[PDB]
Order: structure tokens, then C-alpha cells, then sequence
């Protein structure tokens, strides 16, 4: 992993660097990196696979080395290093593919395809050069047990559910108590709706909570609390748990009541928030819990204490809502975000070469799926093929 | 080698050395140069017990033919010419035996 | 290349010029960094030119002896001597503009040498130029160019060639050469030359 | 105009011949001329006119000349090359621009731009070399007073034209004999029709003449006649000669009898083709004649009898039409034809700049107007302008 | 690309110079490529492929070099050349037809077959020389990201289209108000009818509207506009949009009123013309829009007045064209067109092997489907088999 980076990354600052009329002074180091990559290369001879519809190609790497001998470089120059960098970077990018597009159950970290297998070897560790990228420092800190972290802007954490569950329900569905939740990406919009608005209830405070369990901790979290669930403001007609009919919700929107998120790691309360919203800081955590109660407004106007009535029918049900949205935070593990191309990239790959699915990926690489069930050796894998996907990134 | 020229030296040396006149040498070179009509003569036997390295070199004679035609219309410069010829074969005729 | 180049090395060469332009008018003498004060034309623009290659061959001095009795201004143009005269005096006695009348007397251009001021520090009568106010000018100018300045980067070069060869000329010293017997020697028939035997 | 021709032709060898890898003595003799060219423009100063919005642009040439001493030409010499070849050939485009968008009444032919009178001075006469190209051949031949020709595939010799005229005709126009034709381009449509067919004519024909003038006499012309105008062969409401009323043709097409087209020169028949259709060649003509006549079949199947009464009202009016297409000609004068570019080319440059209307076109180049009135000196700038747009579509 | 130009150009002028009897000083240069390009070949082993029912071909080069000994060329020398240049030859053809029948959608733009991928590397390179032609000039160009100019005589821009536009309708189809046209290649036909002859119409002024948008900009444009549309002039039973039923088309032609020609770019109007028919020039564009105008003619003759009563029945409908005929034209993109036949060429090779249909181009290159959704990697490996099938016209 680290010798296919440090190719990527010899290649890359080759492309930036080896540019006509620069100073020699300014690619010397470079030219010394460039000439032990090829000297290390130099008549090996590599095979990316055939999985899927991935062509079989062979590599072989006879390449002479980059002199040092005019002040600025020429157009000469540059046209010998931009022949070898296109057929090296042409083959980093194949080991790439043939890497992203494998898995494996037991050792999902360590490398899949024959030709990283073989840079794995120790004759190649000369290659190894400079890995500052986030996605490399994280693995080679993670291979040393080191605490370390990938931060995310709009982390996709949640995996996508949108359902409901109902409290108080009858066959005729018109005096319903409940929930409607989605759940979806770095997003929680919950609801909780009374159809008599708390009228029998001990105080007139009907309680509502909502615990989401997240798949991987989420630490220096930055959090947007607003009161109202728009998707659950408007009036639907909503299939029953089974599927045998519909059901009817006319949502009328109240002022959300004795709100309390509690962002939990282990059990333990680690953030609370009362009644706050705007911008709120979860330190680390791995559940949140809202607790949100529907107060019948005590005094009403005449049009409002028509919209409640003392008995059924209700024809307007009160509802409150919270909507949650983690805009970054930072993840020990691997996740797909809003703002990288990782999960695009490697499902882009393997929807392009008609890859089988494999005993550790879901099908299509589906990301609700694959954040339902993110088992250790799907977080192993996943980082991996994450890793070789940004390192293919810096070239194609 | 680096080194330093003025552009018209510079354009002068690198004249002459982009445009040298030897050739690669081998066996089949120096083979060929042999008149093909000897080549094919049972009467001598010729064999290469040479090794050329590949470092060997030639320049090839120049042999265009007469661009003058001093055989048209130069009758004292033809004259000479085929006097010249003349006793160089004679030079190489053999000596007649028994 | 040496048609190409010849402009060039002509004009690098210290003991030619490129001709003298003859303006009657009073010209300031050009501020060159390799000079100091000089009478140089960098080109002969706005001067009718006579070429002096031309008025050897043909012998008609009538145009030139026209325009140089009457103070015509012209340009003499072919490679010519120069005098390099550093003296302050000499431009204040105007001796570049008296060198042109032995053209009309003796109906020659082959003793034609016009003077180059060279008019700095190292001069002897420098010190007219500095503590005096006044403009440095002369009728006569020299066409002449200022030498390349030298560039490393425009002369570092990298010259390649073979490590090393052997040159042959004798080929067929290469060839083990034998003939059969002459009692064996066959013609184009594949017959014996000589069947008497 | 062979200077400016001579820069562009070799700019544009230079740009085509002039690539990295190729033997020098592909290209010797192009360096050579190269090299000759950048000689006698260096230390020379060029203004580019400001007529119209054409901004003044100013040129130096102080260029070095080009490498003569390499085996093959490599990535510095190309690279070397480039940087003067587009100044060159913005020099030249420029030039070429600022001569086509200028005009003389009495010298149209020679230069008009202060750049291209500069490039006709002796010292420049050195960059003129091979003169290939149809358009300076011709201008070289006719300097030299020498017969010459401009070969055109459709040309455009024919003034717009839709027009009638009325042999017999009435205020309520319902008996009406005349002829009908469209000269545009390189064609000819035109249809004589009789309203009575024919009943009270003399032994039942009524002859049609169409004679079309040709502003510049054509040679070796290749041209289609077809024996119908499907132009004129559909209902019509045609305004009247003066526009105060509309009439009504309804045509019903016959075959045009004693179909006789002559090619004049001079007044005299040239070429004459009698009942002939498809591939005819003019080879020598300045005036087209077409004579042909509508014929009252002497046998009518009832269907047919019935179209044709004896006398008035007239349903059905009787027509027949002749199609002159000339395919090819040649021309001693510039016209515009359907390959080339040429007059598009001038149009655009004239457009793009806001160039006034001059003394010598009319306004918008138009074609129409041009053509009709195609004077001694419009044909000479004409043909200049022509000249330079092609020399500009070498290199721009 | 330039490579496989290169050799095809160098077997051309071998076949067009080296002919019995010439000088050596004719071929000299010549000669020097030939034997270059010789030399390079050599020793290398091509195949050319077998996609589809094109015979996989395998190519050895061991040639000997073309003699430089003779003041002129005899039948010895002429023979051993033309051995070798029909080899040559062969593989150049086979070349370019594996090339041809090739396509991607990643990098269409570049080689996809093995052996032109081979002859991009860099010791080929020495191949190269003069690059004159139009289409290798513009993919010099292209590859450059410089300007590029194809000329095109009758541009195939217009992807077929007979429809029409009905703006008044009903189920009867016996007063209908619309427009129908035919785009196709470079011709616009266009035709709007009023059945009721504006009788209705404020002031009695029916407007016509018709928007082509060209999928490609074209500059320098000369262009035929004729006042009528002789496609929709004589009656028809014209299919309903639908095809449930058939509907009755009886024009009777009145001339176009206000007839507005704009062409724009971006949807500003760079050029206007306004009751000009004869010949226009549109210099940059890439929409056209025709306005026109059927206007009730206020004076009728008898005849005239009886074709167009107050109400229904409408028997005569008032019909008024316009047509549109791009002659000549420049795109940066490659066009099929009436002089070319790169088009043919890459379509004669598809089918002549039967190539599957791949992912880039519609079955049986279909030139309506291409144009149709012109998309920019259709255009890259568009503009890779025609730059091919130029290469490969040169030699068959
Ligand atoms: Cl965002
Ligand atoms: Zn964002
Ligand atoms: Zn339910
Ligand atoms: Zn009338
Ligand atoms: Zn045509
Ligand atoms: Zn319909």
C-alpha cells in the first residue's frame, strides 16, 4: 500500500514538477526519487488480473533514467519524462482497479491482488517515499496501533430508514400515538404524533424518544439541532406496518417540549442538551438519544382549541419534530461523506467491470447495506479498497 | 559531455556530429562489397575468418556514376582516361605458362 | 550555416565596420555600455546609401563627388577600417568629418578609414565631457553593431556521440581469399577453361 | 499580394512540415525559406489599420533564426519553431484582415492597406516563392496579361430574381399568357403558362422565350436541363406588377414542345441543343436563350378534354417549364460558387469589425447587389479581397 | 495517429515519385523517408486484430533499404520499391480498418487498436513527417487544444426530420393552422398553412415561427434562401400526430411576408436578415430561427377571393414556405458532407466485417442518430475514425 502510494505519489510530483523551464534545483530530489522508482522497477515484470471484465495486462519496465544536465529544463526533458510517467501511471492506475475490485474475509487488510502483493515485497520498499495524504497516514498510523482519525463532512452514518412506529393504534388508524423517523446519510429527522393532542394524558405531556445506535463512534462532532421535522409537516397517506391499507396524517406542527439530546458513548452520558438548538458539539459518542414531549398548549385561541377537540373524530393531529444534521465529525473508521469520492470510486470501478459479487461486500456495493452490517472485515476491506481508491485518485 | 559554445560553434559541432559519415560494419557488408560475379565464381573460394564487433566501422566509397560524361564530348580528357585504365589492366592481366 | 551565420561573425570582428553615415547635421554622440560616448548607427535608416563595393568596380565617382562638394548627407556602406580615437580634442576639432576628401582626390575607397569616438573615463581630456555643460555630438556616425553579450544559459549545451568505434578501410582484408588449382578452373559453362590438357 | 501569399504559404508549411521526430531534410528547403523570411522582416515596423473596430496593432520583427544542423527535429526545435510561427501568423492574419475589409474606386487591384503597400517595397521581394495556389496563380497569370481562369462547382452567376411577365393579361387576370422564372445562383427555373392553352393560337402553339444576360461569360460549363420547373408547378396567389391586386395560377404541366437552348457569345449561337435533356456542355457563352413552346395536344382522353374548354372560365392553366442547373464553369472573372469560401470569408470580416459601407460595395457584401452591378472595379476588388481571404484561410 | 498519417503520406508520394526514369534528385528527400521509415519498422511485429469478421493479420518487417546511387531512377529500382510499398501498403490499410471499426467511451479520442497504440511509441516517432491534410492538421490542432476548421461543402448538420406543428386543430383536421418542415443535411424546408387564410387573424397577419438548433456552431457560413418550400406545395394526406387518423393538405402558395432570417449564438442574434432571399452569409452560429408572415392579400381578384371564403369550408388552404441551403460551411467538428466520404468509408468498413455495435456510435452508423445526440465522446471517436479513414483514402 505504502510502495503503490509512493508510486503515485513519484508520478504525480513528476507530472507537477518536471515542467519546461524549471530550475534544475527545483526537481533534483525529485529526479533522485523518479531514478530509484525506476531503477527498483527496472525489469519486473507485473500482471493485473482478470477479474470481472477487467482485461488481463501484462507490464514490463525497461526504462532508462532521468539525466541532469541543462539549468531550466527543456521541452526534451520533459517529452522523455512524460513518456515514462504516462506508461507508469497507466499502470498504477490498473493496479489500482485490480486491487479495489478484490475482497477477502480473513484478511481484508492486507493486500488482494498479485501485483500489490508483490510491491509488497522488500525488494520495493526503496520506492517508499513521503505519505502525507490523510487516507495513507491513517493506515500507516492504524498498522502501528496507533489512535488515529478520518474526518467527514456530512458523514454518512445513518443508514437509510424511513418508518414509523405507532404507540397507540387501532384497526381504523384515526386515534394513532407514535413516531416517523428518517434516518438517512448524516441525517435524523424525527416526529412524534398525537392524533388526540395529549387530551387524556396525565399532564397533557405525551413523551416521545427516538434512540439511533451508530455503527462506528463519531468523535469532535459539530451538529445542527433544529426544532421542527419538515418531512413530517405535511399530510400523507401512510401504508399500515403489514401493508394491508393506508392510513391517514394530518400533521398540525407544535412547539417541541422539554427537548433533550443525549449523545452517549458506552452507555454513559457524555453530551446533554436541554432545549438547545443551533450549533451544538458532540464530543464522542456512539448513540443519540432525543427525548421530545408534546405539551397540549394549556391556553388557546378559539381557532386552536377548534383544531383539539375533547373526544374523537380528530381530524388535525398535533405533532412535534426534531431534525439532527452532522455536518463534520471524525470516525476512527473509514465512511462515505458528502465532500470525497471514495465509495463512488470503487463502486464506479466495480459496476464498470461487472465485478461478482463477493462473500464480503453487499451487492452493488449498496451503502445502506454495507453501513447496516459494517462488520470488522467489512471495515477492513473497505478501508483498504477506500485507500488504493484516493491513491488512484492523485493520477486519474 | 556538457559544454559550452557560441550558437554558430554549437550549430557547426553538432552538424558534424549528427551527420558522421561511418556506417556499421559486418560480415555481410564486407560479403557484399565483393563483386557479385566473383562471389559466384567456383574458381575462388572466399571465407569471412574474421569477427567484426559491433563497434566496427566503414565509410562507404562514393561510386555514382559519371556525372560529367567525360566520355561526351571531351575527347583528350577520355583519351587520358581509358590510357590510365589501360595500364592499370595491364598491371593485372596474368603472365601466360608452359 | 556559414551563409546564414556570415552577417553575423562580419559584424563581430573589432577592425571592420558596417559603413559611416555622413549627416552634415549635428548628431549626439550614443551612450553604449561598451564605449561610453560613441559615434555609432545602430542601422542606416533615413540615409541614401552608397555602396562602396560597387563605386571601386565601376570607377563613376561623379555621385559621390556631387554629394560630398555640396554637403549632401549619405551613407557609405562596405566593410571598412575604423580609427578608434579616444581624444575630447579631436571630437571638438571635428577630424571624423575631414577623412572623405581623398575620395574625390585620389577617386579611391580602399583608404577610406572614418573615425569611432570612444569618448570615456580612460580618456585623457575626459574631463572636458564632465566639467562643462554641452551635448557631445558629431556630423559623422559609424555603422557598426555592439559584441553578444555571453549567456550560460544560451551556451550550455550537451554534445553527444558515440563511447567509442574502430574505423575500417580495407574490407576485403576481411576476406580469406583462395582459387582452386588451374588445371581445375572452370568457365561460365562449368567447363574446364583449358580442355587440351 | 505574392509577398503576403508567400508568408502565409510558409507559415503554413512551417505549421504542417515542422513536427517533432521528422528528418531535416524533409524540411530543409522550408527552413531555408524560413529562415529567408524572418531575414528580411527583421527590424522592420508594420501598422495594422484601425478602420472599423479592427484594433491598431503594431509589429516588430526581431526574431532569431531557426536550427539547421539536426538529424531530426526534436521537442526544443518545435517548441523553438511554434513561438515564432504565431506571431507570424497573427502578423499575417491581421494583414490579410485590415486589406480585406478596405476599398479604392480607381486602383481596386492594387494594395490598399499600409502593411501590404510596405510588403510590395523591393526589400521584401526576397520571401516570395512558389505561387501554387489557384488564386495567386491566377493573379500572377493576369499581371502578366495572361488567359486564366477561375474553375467553379455551382457558380453563383445569376442575380436573385422572381419574377413574371404577362404577354396577354386582363384587370381580373383569368385569361392570362406569360412566363414565370427564378434565377438564383447557378439556376434557372422558369415556365411559360397559358390560361387557354392554346385554343385561339395559331395552329394551336404558343411559343415562350426566356433570355437570361450573363454579367461575365462562362466557359467549358457543365449544366443540367431538365424538361420541368417544379417551382412553377403548384397553385399560386401572385401579387400583381404594380401590387394593387392578386392573382390566381393553377397550373396543370404539359411538356414544353421545340425545346431549343442556345448558348450565346457575342450575339451569336455558340452552342445549340434541340430537344435535349440531362448532361449539356456550354463551352464558350455569355447569354442563355431558351425558347420552347406549349403544345395543344391534338388527342384529349375526356379526363383531360375536360381541363381545357373551348373558352372562358379557365380552371386549369396550362404550363411548361424548363430547369437549367450550371453544375460547373469557369470564369475569367471571381465569382462566388458553393465550395469556396471566399465570399463568406470577406463578409465575416467585414461583419465582425463594423466596417462602413464603402464606394465600392454594397452594403453587406450582398451577393445580389454585387452581381448585378459586377463593374470593372468592383471585379477589381473583388478579386483582391478574394485573393487575400484566401491567403487568410491557409493559416486562420 | 501522425505516425500511421506519416507512413500512409510516405507510401503515397513512393507511389506517385518513384517512377522509371526520374532523376534522383526528384526522390531524393523521398528517398531519405522511405529509408527512414524502413529502418524504424524493421524488426517489429504487428497484428492487426480480429474484431468482428476482420481477419487477424500478422505483419513482419525485414526490408532492405532503397538504393541512393543513381543519377536517375531505372526498372530494378522501381521494382524493389514497389515490393516493398504494396507490403506497406497492405499494413497500412489493414491498420486503419482495425482502427476504424474500433470505439470507447473513456478515451475515444485515443488509439484503440494494438497496432496503431504500438505505433504511438516513441520509437516511431522518427516516422514522422509532413502533416499537410486538412483532417490531420486539425487533429495536430486538437491536440493542442488549438482552433480547429473542417470545410464543408453542403454540411450534413441537419439530422432528418419530416414533422409538422399544428398550432390550430381539431378532430375534423378541416381548419388547421401550423407549420411542417423537412431538416435535412443542409437543407431547411419549412411551410406554414392557414387553413382559413388569416380571415380571423388580427389585421389579418398569420406569424410563422421555426427554431433549428444546429448541435454543432458553425462560422463562416454561405447560405441560399429561396422564398418557397416546394416539399409542401402540392397536396398531401399527411398522417396525424398520433397516427389514429388521416388528415387532408390542399396548399395553394402565397408568398412569405416578413420574412426574418436570424442566426445566433447563445441565443444573441449575430446575423439578421430581413426580406433578403438571394445569398447570405452567416458568419458564427448555431441556432436559426425563420420567422415569416402568410398574409391575407387585402386586394383579390375574383378568382383569388372565391379560394378564400369568410368561413368553412376551407377547400384551398394558404400556404407560404421558405427554404434554407447551407452550401458551404466551417466547424470545428467533423461533419459528414456531399464532397467527403469519410462517413462512407467508416460505415463501408463497419458493415463490410459486420462490427457488433459498440457502446459510442448507433447500428449501422446511422448518420440521423449520431448528429442527432452529437455527443463529445461521439465527437472524439468521430473525429478518430475520420482523421483514420482520411489516412486510409489516401492509399485505397
Ligand atoms: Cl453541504
Ligand atoms: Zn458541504
Ligand atoms: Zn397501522
Ligand atoms: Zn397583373
Ligand atoms: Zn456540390
Ligand atoms: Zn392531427
Amino acid at each position: 500500500m505504502d510502495v503503490l502510494y509512493s508510486l503515485s505519489k513519484t508520478l504525480k510530483d513528476a507530472r507537477d514538477k518536471i515542467v519546461e523551464g524549471t530550475l534544475y534545483s527545483n526537481v533534483s530530489d525529485l529526479i533522485q526519487q523518479f531514478n530509484q522508482m525506476i531503477i527498483t522497477m527496472n525489469g519486473n515484470e507485473f500482471q493485473t488480473g482478470g477479474i470481472g471484465n477487467l482485461p488481463i495486462r501484462n507490464w514490463n519496465f525497461d526504462f532508462g533514467l532521468l539525466g541532469t544536465t541543462l539549468l531550466n529544463l527543456d521541452a526534451n526533458y520533459v517529452e522523455t519524462a512524460r513518456n515514462t510517467i504516462d506508461y507508469f501511471v497507466d499502470f498504477v492506475d490498473n493496479v489500482c482497479m485490480d486491487e479495489m475490485v478484490r475482497e477477502s474475509q480473513r484478511n481484508g487488510i492486507a493486500p488482494q491482488s498479485d501485483s500489490l502483493r508483490k510491491l509488497s515485497g522488500i525488494k520495493f520498499k526503496r520506492i517508499n517515499f513521503d505519505n502525507s495524504s490523510e487516507y495513507i497516514e491513517n493506515w500507516n498510523l492504524q498498522n502501528r496501533r496507533q489512535r488515529t482519525g478520518f474526518t467527514f463532512h456530512k458523514p454518512n452514518i445513518f443508514p437509510y430508514s424511513a418508518s414509523f412506529t405507532l404507540n397507540r393504534s387501532q384497526p381504523a388508524h384515526d386515534n394513532l400515538m407514535g413516531t416517523m423517523w428518517l434516518n438517512a446519510g448524516s441525517e435524523i429527522q424525527v416526529a412524534g404524533f398525537d392524533y388526540s393532542c395529549a387530551i387524556n394524558a396525565p399532564a397533557n405531556i405525551q413523551q416521545f424518544e427516538h434512540i439511533v445506535q451508530l455503527r462506528r463512534v463519531l468523535t469532535t462532532a459539530t451538529i445542527t439541532l433544529l426544532p421542527d421535522a419538515e418531512r413530517f409537516s405535511f399530510p400523507r397517506v401512510i401504508n399500515s406496518a403489514d401493508g394491508a391499507t393506508t392510513w391517514y396524517f394530518n400533521p398540525v406542527i407544535l412547539r417541541p417540549n422539554n427537548v433533550e439530546v443525549e449523545f452517549l458513548l458506552n452507555g454513559q452520558i457524555i453530551n446533554t442538551y436541554q432545549a438547545r438548538f443551533g450549533t451544538i458539539i458532540a464530543r464522542n459518542f456512539d448513540t443519540i438519544r432525543l427525548s421530545f414531549q408534546l405539551m397540549r398548549p394549556p391556553n388557546m385561541t378559539p381557532a386552536v382549541a377548534a383544531l383539539f377537540p375533547n373526544a374523537q373524530p380528530f381530524e388535525h393531529h398535533a405533532t412535534v419534530g426534531l431534525t439532527l444534521r452532522i455536518e463534520s465529525a471524525v470516525c476512527e473508521s473509514v465512511l462515505a461523506d458528502a465532500s470525497k469520492t471514495m465509495l463512488a470510486n470503487v463502486t464506479s470501478v466495480r459496476q464498470e467491470y461487472a465485478i461478482p459479487v463477493g462473500p464480503v461486500f453487499p451487492p452493488g456495493m449498496n451503502w445502506t447495506d454495507l453501513i447496516t452490517n459494517y462488520s470488522p472485515s467489512r471495515e477492513d476491506n473497505l478501508q483498504r479498497v477506500f485507500t488504493v481508491a484516493s491513491i488512484r485518485s492523485m493520477l486519474v | 559531455y556538457p559544454s559550452i559554445l557560441h550558437p554558430i560553434d554549437h550549430a557547426f559541432n553538432e552538424y558534424f556530429l549528427q551527420h558522421q559519415l561511418v556506417e556499421p560494419l559486418n560480415n555481410d557488408i564486407i560479403f557484399n562489397y565483393i563483386p557479385e560475379r566473383i562471389r559466384n565464381d567456383v574458381n575462388y573460394i572466399l571465407n569471412m575468418d574474421r569477427n567484426l564487433p559491433s563497434t566496427a566501422r566503414y565509410i562507404r566509397p562514393n561510386l555514382l556514376q559519371d556525372r560529367l560524361n567525360l566520355h561526351d564530348n571531351f575527347e583528350s580528357l577520355w583519351d587520358t582516361i581509358t590510357t590510365s585504365n589501360y595500364i592499370l589492366a595491364r598491371s593485372v592481366v596474368p603472365d601466360l605458362k608452359e | 550555416l556559414i551563409l546564414m551565420n556570415m552577417e553575423q561573425i562580419e559584424r563581430a570582428s573589432d577592425k571592420i565596420a558596417q559603413g559611416v553615415i555622413i549627416a552634415y547635421r549635428d548628431m549626439q554622440l550614443e551612450r553604449d555600455e561598451m564605449y561610453g560616448y560613441v559615434n555609432i548607427a545602430r542601422n542606416l535608416d533615413g540615409f541614401q546609401q552608397i555602396n562602396l563595393e560597387e563605386l571601386m568596380r565601376t570607377g563613376d565617382y561623379a555621385q559621390i563627388t556631387n554629394m560630398l562638394l555640396n554637403n549632401q548627407p549619405v551613407a557609405l556602406v562596405g566593410a571598412l577600417p575604423f580609427i578608434t580615437d579616444s581624444s575630447v580634442i579631436s571630437l571638438v576639432a571635428k577630424l571624423d568629418a575631414t577623412v572623405f576628401a581623398q575620395i574625390v582626390k585620389l577617386r579611391k575607397v580602399d583608404t577610406l578609414k572614418p573615425i569611432l569616438y570612444k569618448i570615456n573615463s580612460d580618456s585623457n581630456d575626459f574631463y572636458l565631457v564632465a566639467n562643462y555643460d554641452w551635448v557631445p555630438t558629431s556630423t559623422t556616425k559609424v555603422y557598426k553593431q555592439i559584441p553578444q553579450q555571453f549567456d550560460f544559459r544560451a551556451s550550455m549545451h550537451m554534445l553527444t556521440s558515440n563511447l567509442t568505434f574502430t574505423v575500417y578501410s580495407d574490407l576485403l582484408a576481411f576476406v580469406s581469399a583462395d582459387t582452386v588449382e588451374p588445371i581445375n578452373a572452370v568457365a561460365f559453362d562449368n567447363m574446364r577453361i583449358m580442355n587440351e590438357l
